[PDB]
């Protein structure tokens, strides 16, 4: 019922942001703020009225809310939305990060701010639609639809200090990676639909109907490979990862584009919701390759993050390492590891949002991102280095932050399933501490290594400090009291895990 | 008592001769001449096929073929005269300014 | 050793191959009409030879 | 077979366009008037477009031993008429700057549209040949309409020589096919063969030579090298017509020929067409990677899109939605090419003499022509097959048809070519918004046409069901 409005309020709000720029240059930011506040309020209302903590696992499908409308009846294609605990958590995180992205671009008084806000709102609506769609064609449609405003944002509103051609190159690489992988996913979807049609006679794209599809072993492996190639591009999984540091480097300086779609993790959700239930035997056969790719992703991302002289690229490779952890968790077939993966995705979203906002404000103060040109910035700034220290402490997995809860439940469940991959991943946590300490030492400690770092810098704004402290409070509360989040996603995770292990 | 294969072979020989003349000649006039040889060979092939089956369809296709040949000769010679007016040469290799 | 992201360059290899193949294929668009006719006859030979081979 | 009054009702757009040719000719003979003759041409084309309704209520019939009128022919007649009307609309502001006679442009456009209608209705080798040349020869005139311009004369000479060569190849192939079969109707090409002897060498050689001619006409590899030169050298409304109407009509008659001929089910012909489609997709996408000229880029784009269409054509005998995919893809490709070539034509109009270059310089177009820049970026996203655009719906149809028929090499070719196309289309679309250093109602009509094409592309990209239902309503004879 409210799910179409959860998708449509961002799109209508973006249209109103574009259109209401004639009334003033400071008007579209209020429209975007009202839009994302309304979307977040609707998501929280769905959380309160859903009763997710009392819901028990009854088997796939089990939706707390559902909407259906015919879209292309010739192919059996519907606007088909459904929400349960995992989808609801991802939608709430999307709404919160959208509010943060609106507030992070509050001071931009550019002549085309309305189109910027329209692109931001359309990216957020596409991400929410990805989390809500249980029609395969609609899921693919949102998956590819949220990449065009992101392309234009990176290419036209991006990092202004860099050349234009670097921004167009990064946006083009991101678009080609994501859309080619999406096309491979479309081929997998089409072949699954055709197998179901030849076995049943019904034109359907409904994920509930495609769950019970009789497939040969090898056909299922290829369909799983197409789905995994799309999700592995957008997770990222090595070696399909370099688009993410290039896109983070050339994103706009505020960081709203970083929070909008580059940081929300739809691929792990797609692996949990689609890859494991549709192809459980193929996923079980693919599990050693997937967890070894996760191990390689953890260590490669950590080593790449240590080798960066750019702080933004360091945070991007930090995301790569964390996603390697989540990818290991997804293929274990363990309830504890899946709940840890959910906590880890939410904690990564919050901590990377804090890191990217603080990096954007550091670049605002000092007009550079090379860590060799800064140093000793603890004595020069009022709030920024301490909050950066908190968020770097969070991303290495300190207890008291949600990252520890996530990665440690992941490692507990994984050790219950696969011990060697678990011990190698914990040494990956040692690597994580190494790169976080290296970033903190290179940026804020020591002596000033240039002239701009040796001067006093203006303090942060009250709104900027307010949302950074909101992220700090949310991360600490997730670290100390993760039980509401665990209870919200318990039934959906249980359904996915029971489907995965009861059909293998 | 003429084999159909012999008439088709004669038409094919004339067709490949016209195509060779179209390729090896730098002059636009000889290219148009080779084009006329090619279309006349194809029309002869249609006439041979129609005469084998005892049908008027071969001569009707011949009629359409020579209508096309006449109109194409008209247009090609107009373009050749325009080329000779605006360039004073019929070298087709010189008419190559659009490439890549 | 890894600071240049070798996996990124390994995945950038298809773009380099595509650029090289496009530059090589653009040599056929030299703008010469007689070569265009020759390529038409070459394609006719190739199509007919393929049809008699696979028949 | 004779002609009945019901057959005359099925003949209605052909008769109306021919009558328009005669009427516009006599009006030019009376007095040279650019506005009146352009108006008479567009009135005749609109009359044929609305006479398609009476054709539909006449029913599907066989009008000649040569023509067959059904929903298939109705759809391609409508597409050809839309392309011709748009060509006239773009042609008027361009011809406003033309110093020599302007009225003959519309006569040639009408005769080429007549050829497209004949190819839509063609059921015979004679009508297929005649429709191809009735399209081609007015295009010889139109491509070299500004023959004082050096590039237009070059394109005219190249197109005339190569199209005469392809016509000779096509006619020789038809003659070999007729020698084998004994009848020139589409359904009898291979009907005198049985017990698995469909691959007769003379029939296959004839169909190979016709494949050479038609693959020239469809810009298919390796008969594709003319396309960027003729697209660049021709006047921009002529480039619009040559990209849309000629390709659509020839592909429709090729669709009908391979549907009706029993030799269309041959394995060797299918493998040869698969090779041609694979090479066409890959080569056309690769060759547009480094193009700074929008016309040559759109020519290589035409090569790739015709490769995708040929992929849909290969699965015609196996799948059931192949011709429905062809119809949806051709509608989307027509509207996208109309928008792109129309923006090029509007920015190239009026014709500024033969001694001044007609270079586009699309960079920074948004800062002086924002609506045209929006239309052109919508067309660039549509030609890339990006969702929310009708080009994506066409690409989806092509991919579904390929997956249904297990044409996995062609499926991988479509994916790889789509990625390469993504690169260069996005390069053009983002170059529209960078920074770089009319006034009559006919120019506004051209802008309205490209804006309506952009709106149609977006609306049918998000809601393609009306177009799908219309295309499925256009069922040819089984
Ligand atoms: C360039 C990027 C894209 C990659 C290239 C494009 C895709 C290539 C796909 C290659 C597929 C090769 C299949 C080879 C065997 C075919 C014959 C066969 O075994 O057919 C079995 C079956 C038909 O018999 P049936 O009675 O229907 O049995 C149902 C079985 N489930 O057949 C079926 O039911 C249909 C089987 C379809 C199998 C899935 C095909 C698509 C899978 C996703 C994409 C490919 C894998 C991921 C990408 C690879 C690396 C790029
Ligand atoms: C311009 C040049 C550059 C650009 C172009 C570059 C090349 C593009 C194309 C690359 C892909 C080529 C095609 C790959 C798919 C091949 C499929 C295949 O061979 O299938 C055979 C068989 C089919 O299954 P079958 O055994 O028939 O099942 C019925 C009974 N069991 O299959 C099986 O039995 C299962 C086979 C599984 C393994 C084959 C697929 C490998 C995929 C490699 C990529 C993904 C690797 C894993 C993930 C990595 C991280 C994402
Ligand atoms: C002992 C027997 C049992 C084995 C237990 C496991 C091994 C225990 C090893 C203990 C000793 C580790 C010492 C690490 C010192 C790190 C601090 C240091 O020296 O920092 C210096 C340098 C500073 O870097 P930066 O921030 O860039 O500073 C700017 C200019 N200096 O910082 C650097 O250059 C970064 C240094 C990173 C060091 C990473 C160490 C990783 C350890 C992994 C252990 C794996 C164990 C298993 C191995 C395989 C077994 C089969
Ligand atoms: C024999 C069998 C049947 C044949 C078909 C039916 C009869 C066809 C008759 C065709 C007549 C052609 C001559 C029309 C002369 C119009 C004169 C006129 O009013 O001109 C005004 C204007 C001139 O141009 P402008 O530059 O604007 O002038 C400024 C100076 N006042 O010009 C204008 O503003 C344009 C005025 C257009 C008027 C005609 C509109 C209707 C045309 C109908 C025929 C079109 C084709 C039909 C095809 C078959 C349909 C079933
Ligand atoms: C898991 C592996 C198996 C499954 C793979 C599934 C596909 C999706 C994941 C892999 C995607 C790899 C894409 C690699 C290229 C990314 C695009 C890129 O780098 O574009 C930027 C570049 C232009 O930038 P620049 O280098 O500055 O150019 C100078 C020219 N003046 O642009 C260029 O230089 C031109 C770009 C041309 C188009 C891109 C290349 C297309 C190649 C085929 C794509 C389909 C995938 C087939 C399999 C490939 C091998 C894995
Ligand atoms: C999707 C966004 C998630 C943000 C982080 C939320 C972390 C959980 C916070 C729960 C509240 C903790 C503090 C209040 C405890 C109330 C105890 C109620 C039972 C007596
Ligand atoms: C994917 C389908 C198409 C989506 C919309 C594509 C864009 C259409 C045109 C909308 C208006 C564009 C305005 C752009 C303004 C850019 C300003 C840049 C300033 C630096
Ligand atoms: C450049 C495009 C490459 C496309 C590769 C597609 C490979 C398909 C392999 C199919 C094998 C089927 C075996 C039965």
């Amino acid at each position: 019922m409210l799910l179409p409005w959860l998708i449509l309020i961002p799109f209508i709000g973006g249209f109103l942001c574009w259109q209401t720029e004639r009334f003033g240059v400071k008007v579209p930011r209020w429209i975007a703020l009202i839009t994302m506040g309304l979307t977040l309020a609707l998501s929280l209302q769905l959380w309160l009225q859903g009763g997710y903590s009392l819901t028990q696992s009854a088997g796939i499908p089990q939706w707390q809310s559902e909407f259906d409308m015919p879209w292309i009846p010739r192919f059996g294609i519907s606007i088909h939305l459904a929400i349960d605990g995992l989808s609801l958590l991802m939608v709430v995180l999307t709404g919160l990060l959208g509010v943060l992205a609106v507030l992070c671009s509050w001071k931009e008084i550019e002549k085309y701010q309305g189109f910027f806000h329209l692109n931001l709102m359309w990216i957020l609506g596409g991400v929410i639609g990805v989390f809500l769609a249980i029609d395969m064609f609609l899921f693919f449609f949102f998956w590819e639809m949220m990449l065009v405003p992101m392309y234009f944002l990176i290419a036209l509103w991006g990092h202004k200090a860099s050349d234009g051609k670097t921004r167009i190159t990064a946006a083009t690489k991101f678009f080609i990676y994501t859309q080619a992988s999406g096309l491979v996913m479309l081929i997998a979807i089409l072949a699954l639909v055709f197998v179901h049609y030849n076995a049943t006679g019904v034109w359907t794209f409904n994920y509930e109907e495609l769950l019970n599809t009789p497939m040969s072993s090898g056909v299922e492996y290829l369909l799983m490979l197409g789905f995994f190639i799309a999700f592995a591009v957008k997770m990222p999984v090595v070696p399909l990862h370099g688009w993410l540091p290039d896109a983070h480097s050339q994103a706009p300086t505020a960081g709203s584009v970083d929070l909008a779609g580059i940081l929300l993790k739809t691929a792990a959700y797609g692996l949990l919701r689609f890859s494991l239930p549709l192809f459980p035997n193929a996923s079980a056969e693919f599990a050693p390759i997937a967890m070894w790719l996760g191990v390689i992703g953890i260590f490669y991302g950590a080593w790449m993050a240590f080798a960066q002289t750019d702080i933004k690229r360091l945070i991007a490779y930090t995301s790569v390492s964390h996603m390697g952890f989540v990818l290991i968790a997804i293929y274990t077939g363990s309830q504890l590891a899946y709940q840890g993966a959910v906590i880890q995705m939410i904690a990564h979203g919050l901590s990377a949002a804090g890191l990217f906002i603080l990096c954007g404000q550091l670049y605002e103060r000092i007009h550079t991102r090379d860590m060799r040109m800064m140093g000793g910035l603890w004595s020069k700034m009022k709030w920024l280095p301490a909050l950066s220290l908190f968020f770097a402490v969070a991303t290495l997995g300190m207890p008291g932050t949600g990252n520890f809860v996530g990665e440690f439940m992941i490692l507990f469940g994984s050790f219950q399933v696969v011990p060697v991959i678990t011990v190698i991943s914990t040494f990956g946590l040692v690597f994580a501490s190494v790169y976080s300490l290296a970033m903190l030492h290179r940026a804020y400690f020591g002596k000033a290594k240039s002239q701009i770092a040796s001067q006093e810098l203006p303090g942060m704004s009250l709104r900027e400090l307010f949302m950074i402290l909101l992220l700090v409070v949310l991360l600490v509360l997730l670290g100390f009291y993760p039980q509401p989040i665990l209870d919200t996603s318990h039934s959906a995770i249980g359904n996915i895990q029971q489907w995965f292990v009861n059909s293998v | 008592m003429i084999p159909l294969q012999h008439g088709l072979i004669l038409a094919a020989i004339l067709f490949v001769l016209g195509l060779t003349g179209l390729v090896i000649r730098r002059n636009l006039l000889f290219m148009l001449i080779g084009l006329e040889i090619m279309i006349n060979a194809s029309a002869l092939a249609f006439v041979v096929a129609g005469s084998y089956w005892g049908q008027t369809d071969g001569q009707v296709m011949y009629i359409l073929a020579i209508s096309l040949a006449a109109a194409e000769a008209s247009i090609g010679l107009a373009l050749l005269l325009q080329l000779h007016r605006r360039r004073q040469n019929l070298n087709i290799d010189s008419v190559s300014e659009m490439r890549g | 050793l890894l600071k240049r992201d070798p996996l990124n360059s390994m995945m950038n290899i298809p773009a380099v191959l595509s650029r090289f193949a496009g530059k090589g294929l653009l040599l056929s668009e030299n703008g010469y009409l007689r070569w265009y006719v020759a390529s038409m006859s070459i394609g006719a030979v190739v199509v007919l030879a393929l049809l008699m081979v696979l028949r | 077979m004779t002609i009945t009054p019901q057959n005359l009702i099925a003949l209605l757009p052909l008769l109306i366009v021919g009558l328009t040719v005669v009427v516009v000719m006599l009006s030019i003979a009376w007095r040279r008037n650019h506005f009146l003759n352009a108006t008479l041409s567009v009135i005749g084309l609109n009359a044929a477009l609305v006479s398609l309704w009476f054709v539909g209520q006449a029913g599907a019939m066989d009008v000649t031993p040569l023509m067959r009128v059904d929903g298939f022919a109705m759809l391609y007649t409508g597409l050809v008429l839309l392309a011709s009307l748009a060509t006239c609309t773009f042609a008027y502001p361009w011809l406003e700057g033309y110093n020599d006679n302007k009225d003959e442009f519309y006569l040639l456009v009408l005769i080429a549209a007549l050829g497209g209608i004949l190819l839509a209705n063609a059921n015979h080798l004679a009508s297929l040949f005649l429709g191809i040349e009735l399209i081609s020869l007015p295009l010889f005139g139109l491509v070299g309409y500004a023959f004082r311009q050096k590039r237009s004369l070059e394109a005219s000479i190249k197109y005339t020589i190569l199209s005469a060569a392809a016509s000779s190849f096509l006619l020789f192939g038809m003659a070999l096919v007729y020698a084998q079969s004994g009848d020139l109707s589409f359904v009898a090409l291979g009907k005198n063969l049985g017990d698995g002897m469909l691959n007769e060498p003379l029939l296959l050689a004839g169909f190979g030579l016709m494949i050479v001619g038609l693959g020239f006409k469809l810009s298919l590899v390796p008969f594709h090298l003319w396309t960027p030169d003729v697209y660049q050298g021709a006047p921009a409304p002529v480039s619009t017509f040559l990209a849309t109407a000629s390709k659509i009509a020839i592909f429709g008659v090729v669709m009908r020929l391979f549907l009706y001929a029993p030799v269309g089910d041959s394995e060797a012909i299918r493998v040869v067409l698969a090779i041609i489609a694979f090479a066409s997709i890959i080569f056309g996408n690769l060759m547009a990677l480094s193009q700074t000229n929008i016309k040559r880029l759109l020519g290589y784009s035409s090569i790739s899109h015709l490769g995708y269409l040929l992929v849909a054509l290969i699965a015609l005998q196996t799948g059931e939605m192949s011709m429905e995919a062809v119809g949806v893809y051709l509608a989307g490709y027509l509207f996208s090419s109309l928008g792109a070539f129309g923006v090029v034509s509007l920015m190239s109009s009026p014709y500024r003499g033969p001694d001044a270059d007609s270079l586009f310089s699309y960079r920074g177009l948004f800062w002086h022509r924002p609506i045209l820049a929006a239309v052109m970026t919508v067309m660039m996203l549509s030609l890339a097959g990006i969702p929310m655009t009708l080009g994506f719906i066409g690409k989806f149809y092509v991919l579904a048809v390929g997956v249904q028929a297990h044409l996995w090499w062609l499926v991988g070719a479509v994916v790889v070519g789509s990625a390469i196309g993504l690169y260069y289309y996005l390069r053009v679309a983002v170059s529209l918004y960078l920074h770089a250093p009319p006034s009559n109602w006919q120019y506004s009509a051209g802008g309205i046409v490209v804006l309506i094409s952009a709106l149609l592309v977006l609306v049918l990209g998000v809601w393609p069901q009306p177009l799908i239902s219309i295309v499925r309503l256009a069922m040819p004879l089984m």
